[PDB]
This record gives C-alpha cells, structure tokens and sequence, in this order.
C-alpha cells in the first residue's frame, strides 16, 4: 500500500544543543495541502518538485519557514491519477534526496529551473534525470509505480535525511519528487486526451527555530 | 428547501446546517472536485 | 464553492456532461424564536 | 564451472575504499629568482574520475585520510636534501612564498623529512563542521553560486625543501591517500554520461550517450 | 437497501368493531405482480400509479377488491432499471400519501388522468408535480434515489395509512408511487435509446369485508 522512505517513521529531534525552545505547530500547519494538477499527455516528458520549496510562501508553512533560520520537517506525499478503463501507460514516482540540476550544453541552470516553486518545471531530457545519471538505475530511491491498469495512487513517507539536524528552508531544499512516464500514454480517438496528476502533501513533525520580526 | 420556507416564519434562527452533494455521471467517468466553505467574515475566494 | 480538481475525463463513446444536484438541511442544534407570517 | 561462493569480506564498504592510489602530482622546480620555490596542492579527492565515480554512488560519507608523499628528482638521483611537508587547516591562510612566515607559524603541523628516507607517512582526522561530507548540495550558501558546500574543505600540504641559498633542484611530489573508517549512508546510480566540469554535473545533452551497446534485432541473443 | 415507510411494518386490524369476521387471504393473492415496463428517454417526464388501482381487475385481487365493500392494505414496491455502465442519470422514486392531481389552465381533470389504471399515466409539469407543490420538497415523502452510477433497484414498504381503518378500494386510492427523472437521459451514439423500467408489488396484509353477488 504505502512505500516507507528507508524505514524510520520520522520523528524529532532527540536532546540537540542550542535548544534549551523551537515551537512544535499544531494540525494548523499539519493538514492536507493540494497543489495543482498537471496534464500528462502523450508528448509529456516528466515533472519535479522540490521540497520545500512548494510548501514555501502557501499558508502558514509559508509564514514559518520564511520567518524561521532552523528548519526540521518530514513528509507524506500521496501522488494519484485519474484515468479511466481504456487509457494505458505507467508512472515511476521516487523521492531523491539531493537532488541537484545539471546544466547542459557543453552553462548553469537558472533560479527557477532548480527552484521551479508550486508549479514544478519539467524535464528536457528524463533519460538522464537531467543530472547526467540514468533514469534505468533510479530505483534506488524509494518509489512505486503507477501502472494504470492495477492502481492510481502511490504514498511514500519521507523522513528528515540530512548531515546537519537543523538548516534553513529558504536555501537548502532537501529532496526532490521526480513523476516521469517511462511508458508513454496511448488511447483510442474520442478518449479525453490530458489525464490530471494531483498531489497532496502532509507534513509530520515539523520544528521551527528562532523567529524574526 | 424545506429548512428555508419553514424560517420564513419565526423571526430568528441559529444552528448548524450541512449540505449534501451527489453525483450523476457515468459510471466510467473519473474526476475531482473541490468542496470550500469560507466563514461569513469573508467574501468568497477567488483562486482555488 | 465548488472548484475543479481535475478535469472530467472519459473513455470514447461516452457522453462528456453530466450533472451535480444540490442537497440541504439543519443539524440537531438547529432551533428558531419568535413567531412571524410569511411572505408568501 | 565455480560452484562454491565466494567472500563476503570484500564486498563490504570499508574494502571497497580500502586500498591507497594516487590523488595529486606537483611540481617545485627550485633555483633563481624567477621559479617559485614551493608548490600547494588543496585536498579534494574529486581529482581523478575513477575515485570521483566510486565516492558519487553515495551522497554522505564520513572517512579518515592517511596520506604519502613519495618524492623523487627529475632524473631519480636522490641526495640528502631537508624537505617541510606543511598542514595548512582550514580557515589558515596558504604561504605566500619560500622565505614567507607562514612556514614558521607553530600551528601548521609540518614534517621534516630528507630525501633519502622512506616517504613521509602522516594521517589527517574527520575534518567537516557537518557530520558527513556532502558531495551533492542542492541549495546556496548564501549562476556559479549553485551547489556549493564549503563544508568539504580539508586543507593544503605545501611542499617546501628546507636550505638557505637556492638550491637547483626539480622535484616532484606524488600524493597517496588511504580512506579509513568509511561510512556511507544513501546510495544513488552510478553515473554513465562523461564528466565535462570538475564541481558540476554537466553532461553535454546535444550527444546523451546510451548506456547499453547496440544489436541488431531484438530477438537475437548473440551481441 | 430498504426504504421502510414512516417506520411501522404493516399489520392487521387490532380489536375494531363492525368484525364480531373478514377475510385474511393466503399467497394465491399475495404473489409478486409485475406490471408493464416503461421506456425512459431522453425527453421523459415522469410517471404516477395510484394504489390500489393499479391492482384493480387484475387477477386474485382484482376479484376481491371489486366484491367487498371494505378493504385494508399494505405493500411492498420494488422499482428497477436496467442500464448498462454507459447511461446515466437519476430518478425518485417516492410515495405520496392522498396524491390529488390538481387540473390546470386558470378545469377539473378527467377519470384517465387521476385514475389512470395500470398503464399510469405521465406528468404534464413534473417540476410542480402537477398539484402545484414543488418536487425540489418532495424529499419528505419515502423516498430512494436510483442513481444509474450506483444503483438500480429501490425497495419502499408502505403501511395502511387513514384515517378510516377500512375503505373501499374502488372509490378512495390511498397513495401514488411517483417515478420523476430529476436528471435526464444521455448516452453516446450507438446505445439503447430507450431503457425500461419494471416494478414490482407484493400485498403483505389484505383484508376485504363483506362480500357480493
């Protein structure tokens, strides 16, 4: 049913120093946040979405973590499709942490290429995940797939996997969820052609330390 | 309604209400919808 | 409100609209004060 | 034909670091006042591309380093020369030049150690303000600024012969890194495109090259 | 499953005077009448039965109910359609008590129209339920939606409800079962126009007084 990030149930911090002290939010920034739903086609190449940035400036995730120089969060994504009984194909959805953009051509990436924000930018070239490492080894990561023919949806619980318990959530984004067709969609003439992926992210045990303002 | 032709009478009400969506597409039909209640302080909103 | 999530798909030969009809009614701690004609 | 199994001590992370190569070559070329007289090396172990695709299969990893310095002359007749192997730490500033003070701050752990003996052998500790070096940061440190880590720096060696009055020689130190104690947390696939940047993962995507040979059909076996 | 009316399970008569004396039939009267099936298209608009007419000169109980001059009554209904998972839309199937078809154009309607016989008939302005009162409250009444997606049959077991324990059957019909498609007809071209809709009555506690010729 549900794919569990490298089997930790995340929790939080055990008797760090500097704190004591950071506010542990109630279910007023713990619910259910749905972003927007992408149109996946037969020329449709793959999306990203880097976290957490696309909890950033949205609701009250937004006014702590732009107010708030310590951050500490794990996550609950729950990625689902609808499609009806005569469309085929398949979806891989991993979660990579440190996920960092290449650059191609021989030449950095952008700001909103490697920060895309609520709207997650899409691939140019998924066979190489756009980082020069193949897409045939992805599955290292935690990942489930999506196969339109057995199910829908796919949950993965992500742990806080990182060297330092406390970073900023401004400049340091810690994972990345990768959706990509590795089989394309096909469907007969008079089938609705764009099928919507939804996303609903749940954050666990969030800390936020030292407030400014 | 029928909470809304009885309270045409008796001057002032308070209480609780729900209200009740269904369906009544095909059975092969797939979607989704987005069900919001704003308090009555605000107006409704204007992105989903 | 009611918002669209996602688009409303089909498979082929099906029609492409269809309807929601709208329900309501008070709860149990629902209750109402002095008495009044109606306006018809 | 192999019918038994073989060991499990020598798949195992700590041998597959185990063995000590070469990770840097420097040149002094000593004598007059045009040449310098001296020769830094900052330590990356992101040098050559055989120990940069073993260390990017894991993105955290916590390691010892011991290091040798195997020092010859241009032609191989090694006399009885002084050399200073310094250890410059990180947030210390690098010399300057032969004669500069940097060699005699007390600080700077050097050895002293002549031509003619067997190679300065020395070991250098976990050095991150982090608990693990990160070769993959997705953020700023606040276009070149993206994916920089400065919490991965290690320090510089400085090789210097100790005399007076200029002495002619040309040397030229090879640098031996063993990695002890190695611990690596989550692993990533291995990397099939060629490198183009020495910090960056770019990978030149007007020619993606495949990651399996070609055949002719598919419903032959033989390639 | 069931729709059960105003929570009562029919029963006989207790202690009433004028019977020291009717007669209780067995199952030759109370087996499973099945009347005609009618077709509903795209431009529908409804359908009433009036009981017990619709059981008048129609076998066992057509002889009973037309040679006693009392009668008493509970039934069982069981409205089903058969589509297929291409169609959709949606009816209420409701009970009315004293259903009164009020005549329209500023005209009192005829015999056919208010006793319609087993060929019921059809709605003329099923918004207003042809008696003025409008079908967006008809929800008081019990009532089963039959959804096309979801469901197709729809069970309400009705009791004896007068104000008078006994009546006749021929001049006085107690309740009208209403079929109204609040949702209309689509389907793709190449389907079944028409799809029919069979119902079903079952007696549960008859009982006829006084017997003639």
């Amino acid at each position: 049913n549900i794919v569990l990030a490298y089997g930790e149930w995340p929790e939080y911090c055990p008797d760090t120093d500097a704190t004591a002290k950071p506010t542990r939010p109630d279910v007023s920034v713990n619910r259910f946040y749905t972003l927007d739903s992408k149109m996946w086609q037969e020329n449709s190449t793959g999306w990203y979405w880097k976290f957490p940035d696309v909890l950033n400036k949205t609701g009250v995730f937004g006014q702590n973590a732009q107010f708030h120089y310590l951050y500490r969060s794990g996550f609950c994504l729950h990625v689902q499709c609808n499609a009806s009984k005569f469309h085929q194909g398949a979806l891989l959805v991993a979660v990579i942490p440190e996920f960092v953009i290449a650059g191609r051509g021989s030449p950095h990436p952008g700001f909103t290429t490697t920060f895309p924000g609520t709207t997650g930018a899409t691939f140019y070239d998924p066979y190489v995940l756009d980082s020069g490492v193949p897409l045939s080894q992805a599955l290292i990561y935690p990942h489930q797939w999506i196969n339109l023919r057995t199910n829908n949806c796919a949950t993965v619980i992500v742990p806080y996997i990182n060297a330092v318990p406390f970073d900023s959530a401004i400049n340091h984004s810690n994972f990345g969820l990768i959706v990509i067709p590795v089989s394309p969609l096909k469907y007969s003439s008079g089938a609705t052609t764009a099928i919507p992926i939804t996303i609903t992210i749940a954050p666990l045990n969030s800390e936020f330390g030292g407030l400014r303002q | 309604t029928l909470v809304g032709q009885i309270c045409r009478y008796y001057t002032q009400w308070s209480g609780s209400l729900k209200v009740t969506f269904m369906f009544t597409g095909s059975f092969m039909a797939t979607g989704k919808m987005l069900v919001a209640y704003s308090p009555p302080g605000s107006a409704q909103p204007a992105n989903r | 409100t009611l918002w669209y999530q996602t688009n409303y798909v089909v498979p082929p030969e099906t029609p492409g609209e269809a309807y929601i009809i709208a329900m309501g009614a008070a709860q149990d701690n629902f209750t109402l004060k002095i008495c009044k004609d109606t306006d018809e | 034909c192999v019918v038994n199994r073989n060991g499990v001590l020598e798949t195992t992370i700590n041998h597959f670091f185990s063995r000590s190569g070469l990770v840097g070559v420097v040149n002094l070329t000593d004598g007059g006042t045009d040449t310098t007289g001296y020769a830094t090396w900052d330590i990356d172990i992101m040098g050559f591309v055989q120990l940069r695709r073993k260390c990017e299969m894991f993105t955290y990893m916590r390691f010892n380093a011991e290091f040798t310095f195997v020092t010859t002359t241009e032609n191989g007749g090694a006399r009885p020369y002084m050399l200073q192997y310094m250890y410059v730490p990180p947030g210390a500033p690098k010399p300057t030049g032969r004669d500069a003070f940097q060699w005699q701050t007390a600080t700077n752990p050097s050895v002293f150690v002549k031509l003619t003996d067997p190679p300065a052998q020395v070991s250098v500790p976990f050095m991150s303000p982090a608990s693990a070096y990160q070769w993959f940061y997705d953020g700023y440190p606040t276009n070149t600024t993206y994916g920089l880590c400065p919490n991965n720096m290690m320090g510089t060696f400085a090789v210097r012969v100790v005399s007076r009055e200029a002495s002619q020689l040309k040397l030229q130190t090879r640098v031996y890194m063993k990695l002890k104690h190695v611990r690596a947390w989550v692993p990533r696939p291995i990397r099939s495109q060629p490198y183009l940047l020495k910090n960056f993962p770019n990978y030149d995507s007007s020619k993606i090259t495949n990651s399996a040979r070609d055949r002719s059909s598919i419903k032959q076996a033989n390639m």
